[PDB]
Order: structure tokens, then C-alpha cells, then sequence
């Protein structure tokens, strides 16, 4: 059974009002520096540090040039020869805003997709290979130390539609990305192609490889829409509208991931973790970095948290963690990289800050 | 099990990214 405790500390509201997509603590920032977190939403980006007493103090606030964005994801890395923090933003205008957070300030940009960027995440070991996922049904994987789009991952076998989510597993040997389609694509970026395509990029009108064939696909885990995907370990954990985070992985039982034919038809489910009230569209759920946590926010403001060490996800599950004056749908949540706090930002603009007792 | 085996492949992955985590100094924001 469980035994993952939290105490509510602290909650404020920015004051632009909107509905606040994404919360990402920075994972980067060394041992004894303060615990960063950025949010996302409105045209805005805004980081704040948190303190004793639940204090969350307001750092710096980016405001989009553009009045129409709307931020989506962001996404933490560094900046490998001077180990500068750096932010990656993107939403609605379909453009990656790469921001240095000690000035709030935009460094560059990347323009390509043809449509909205859902996700953003940078390579594990690599902090210059950036992926997005986009609406215009592709994924794209970006190499911010030449400014080079490395590889584009769709076409003839591609996602069917909107790409909502993507992560690199541990190591960064292969992506799993989910979407409208109802589909969940492996992309394997070990491959002696892919290898070489990140090399050239270093070594670089650069021309990007077309990946049209993913190295495993399925549409026999959920019965909609996927709107969230992360690897734990070998095994995959999803989710659509049923209510349910599905643990799953491709091919049969005793199947090895680095096995696995790109015709593999056979997929095993391994669990699932129940929860209620979160059967819409654009709800991540997330993990802490040691993968020892799972926690996903609901519609009506209750956040869940998962004991991932405790084997049968019914005894999994933590209690729930619930405020009176917490009542608006969570977006996203992040645990900050010690586990110690987990912040969860709403469709109201509110930031809540849990404590772990 | 199948839980024990990815349970130690996540604990071995995840201190490789630490190992690698604590060698680093990022600047603080
Ligand atoms: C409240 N009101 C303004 C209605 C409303 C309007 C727009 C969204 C909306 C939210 N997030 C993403 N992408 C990012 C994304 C992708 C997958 C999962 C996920 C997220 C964010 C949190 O979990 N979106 C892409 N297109 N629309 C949206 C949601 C609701
Ligand atoms: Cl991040
Ligand atoms: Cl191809």
C-alpha cells in the first residue's frame, strides 16, 4: 500500500485569468539551488521559486509579442557549452520560443509546423534535441545548437491526425507518441539512420530526414482520443477518455522491447489506474524522476497521486488530494526533481503547491 | 515478475540520468 502524504501550502491565481496548460519544475538546476517552476498559459509564460512556508515567489513573466498566442507546453534544457538554463515554449501559432529564463527574454525561434504545437520535450542526454508534437498530424525533432530540423516523423504510415503527446524513453533510444488518431507510434532514434542524421546536424540549407514508417503502431489500447504517453521503464502508460491510465506494452507478454518487429500486431496490458471526472480531452498526467510517483489532476480540481513501487494499481493509489477553494479543472501537474513538491495549475489560472509530509 | 524486472531497469536507467544530473552545474535562474 501507499504511504505518499501531502499537505496543501500555498495557491495563487496570475492575473491574466486564463486557463493555465502546463507546469514544468526545472530538473536541471543542481543540488541546493532554489526549485524553479515555469507555467504556461494565455501568451504567457511565468517562473516562480519556491521558498519555506509554502512561499511561491513571482521571478519573471514573459509576454508573448503576439496577443493570439496561446502556450500549450514548455520544456526545460540547458545550454551545453556555458550550462545557461534555457526554456522551449509553444502553443497555438504552431512557433518554438526558445527563452533564456535569467532574463525572461526570447533567444530564437523555430517556425515549420504547420499547425499548433502540443508537447514539447528535450532528449534525456542530449539538451540540444528537441521534439514537438503538432496538429498537422507529424512530430518533428529539432537540433537548437545549429538551428537544424534534424528529422520529421509522418507521412504514408504517420499519424491520421492531431499529434497531442510524445516522450523519449530513459535512455533516449526511441520515442512513443499518441493522438486523435487513437493511435500510439514508436519512433526509434537508435537506429543507425537517425544516429547519423543527429551527427550530421552537428556537423552542419540543411536537409531534414522524412521518417514515414514508425517502428510500432496501435490502435487496440484506447477506444479515442490519446492524449497523454510517458515510458516507465520498457512499459508504456496512457491515456484517452475511460476514466483509466492503461500500462501497456507492445507485442506479447514476454516480448522484449528491442525485439519487436514494426509489423508486431499483438499488444499486452499489464494494469490500469482508476480515477474519476477526467474524461476530456487535454489532461497530462505525470511522474516524479525517480518514477516512483504518477499523479493526474481531474475536472473538478482533485488531484490523484499513484505509489508506482506498490505492484497492483488498486493499492497503488494515495489519497486523493482535494482543497474546498480548488474546484477548476488541473492541466498539468510536476513534481519538483526531489519529490518533495508537486505544484498543479488550473483552467482558472490557479497554481497550487503540495507539500510532501 | 515483469513488475521487479522494469522496476530495476527504471532504477538502473534513472541513476545513469543522476549520475550524469550530479556531474553537471547549471547556472540557477
Ligand atoms: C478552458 N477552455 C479555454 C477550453 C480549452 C481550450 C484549449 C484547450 C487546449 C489545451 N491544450 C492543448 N494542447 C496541449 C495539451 C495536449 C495534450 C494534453 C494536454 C495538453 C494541455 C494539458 O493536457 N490544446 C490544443 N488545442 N487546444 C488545446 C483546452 C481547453
Ligand atoms: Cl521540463
Ligand atoms: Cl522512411
Amino acid at each position: 500500500k501507499c504511504k505518499y502524504s501531502f499537505k496543501c501550502v500555498n495557491s495563487l491565481k496570475e492575473d491574466h485569468n486564463q486557463p493555465l496548460f502546463g507546469v514544468q519544475f526545472n530538473w536541471h538546476s543542481k543540488e541546493g539551488d532554489p526549485l524553479v517552476f515555469a507555467t504556461v498559459g494565455s501568451n504567457r509564460v511565468t517562473l516562480y521559486e519556491c521558498h519555506s512556508q509554502g512561499e511561491i515567489r513571482l521571478l519573471q513573466s514573459y509576454v508573448d509579442a503576439d496577443a493570439d498566442e496561446n502556450f500549450y507546453t514548455c520544456a526545460w534544457t540547458y545550454d551545453s557549452n556555458t550550462s545557461h538554463p534555457l526554456l522551449a515554449v509553444a502553443g497555438s501559432r504552431g512557433i518554438i520560443r526558445i527563452i533564456n529564463p535569467i532574463t525572461m527574454q526570447c533567444i530564437k525561434h523555430y517556425v515549420g509546423h504547420g499547425n499548433a504545437i502540443n508537447e514539447l520535450k528535450f532528449h534525456p542526454r542530449d539538451p540540444n534535441l528537441l521534439l514537438s508534437v503538432s496538429k498537422d498530424h507529424a512530430l518533428r525533432l529539432w537540433n537548437i545548437q545549429t538551428d537544424t530540423l534534424v528529422a520529421i516523423f509522418g507521412g504514408v504510415e504517420g499519424h491520421r491526425d492531431e499529434v497531442l503527446s510524445a516522450d523519449y524513453d530513459l535512455l533516449g533510444e526511441k520515442i512513443m507518441s499518441c493522438g486523435m488518431d487513437h493511435s500510439l507510434k514508436l519512433w526509434r532514434i537508435n537506429s543507425k539512420r537517425m544516429m547519423n542524421a543527429i551527427k550530421e546536424s552537428y556537423d552542419y540549407p540543411f536537409i531534414s530526414q522524412k521518417i514515414h514508417f514508425p517502428d510500432f503502431s496501435t490502435r487496440d489500447i484506447h477506444r479515442n482520443y490519446v492524449d497523454c504517453v510517458r515510458w516507465l521503464g520498457d512499459l508504456i502508460l496512457s491515456k484517452s477518455c475511460e476514466n483509466a491510465i492503461v500500462c501497456w506494452k507492445p507485442g506479447k507478454m514476454e516480448d522484449d522491447i528491442d525485439k519487436i518487429k514494426p509489423s508486431e500486431s499483438n499488444v499486452t496490458i499489464l494494469g490500469r489506474f482508476d480515477y474519476s471526472q477526467c474524461d476530456i480531452w487535454y489532461m497530462r498526467f505525470s511522474m516524479d524522476f525517480w518514477q516512483k510517483m504518477l499523479a493526474l489532476g481531474n475536472q473538478v480540481g482533485k488531484l490523484y497521486v499513484w505509489d508506482l513501487e506498490v505492484e497492483d494499481p488498486h493499492k497503488a493509489k494515495c489519497t486523493t488530494l482535494t482543497h474546498h477553494k480548488c474546484g477548476a479543472a488541473i492541466r498539468q501537474t510536476s513534481f519538483s526533481r526531489d519529490s518533495s513538491i508537486l505544484i498543479a495549475v488550473c483552467d482558472d489560472a490557479s497554481i497550487w503547491r503540495w507539500d510532501r509530509l | 515478475s515483469m513488475f521487479s524486472s522494469n522496476r530495476q531497469k527504471i532504477l538502473e536507467r534513472t541513476e545513469i540520468l543522476n549520475q550524469e544530473w550530479k556531474q553537471r552545474r547549471i547556472q540557477p535562474v
